[PDB]
């Protein structure tokens, strides 16, 4: 309720809860977090641009290509990465609202 | 005796063509370029109404 800007909007009731009797080991009671939010793209941001910096240079390839991995399997890996962080942007900001759609058939006398 | 001997070379010179220069310098274009690509991109609705 009063995070709520801070969850996603279309998941409803965001929480699981699990509870185990015994506590940890010296200590009264206690608890452990899991939590699955779109802010975590700041890493997947940094990595990415970071990136940029070393193979818009080819620096270090050597390294992998002395191992006999190719600049394909770079492409791929760096393709993959953008388009996780691109559903990222996805999911952040994701409207509630419904959707609707609409399509006309034919043609003017006229264009 | 004459001091610089027979022994020695004499072949005498040759009509050398003119000297050109070592370097041309000739004027350079700049390359082309176009603007650079955004990478992480705009999606669509995977899921309708």
């Amino acid at each position: 309720n009063k995070n709520s800007s801070y969850f996603v909007e279309w998941i409803p009731n965001n929480v699981k809860t699990a509870v185990c009797d015994i506590p940890p080991r010296g200590l009264k009671m206690s608890a452990t977090f899991i939590g699955n939010s779109t802010a975590i793209q700041e890493l997947f941001k940094r990595i990415s641009e970071q990136f940029t910096a070393m193979f818009r240079r080819k620096a270090f390839l050597h390294w992998y290509t002395g191992e006999g991995m190719d600049e394909m399997e770079f492409t791929e890996a760096e393709s993959n990465m953008n388009d996780l962080v691109s559903e990222y942007q996805q999911y952040q900001d994701a409207t509630a609202d419904e959707q609707g759609e609409f399509e006309e058939e034919g043609e003017e006398d006229e264009a | 005796s004459p001091g610089t001997p027979g022994s020695r070379s004499r072949t005498p010179s040759l009509p050398t063509p003119p000297t050109r220069e070592p370097k041309k310098v000739a004027v350079v274009r700049t390359p082309p370029k176009s603007p650079s690509s955004a990478k992480s991109r705009l999606q669509t609705a995977p899921v309708p109404m």
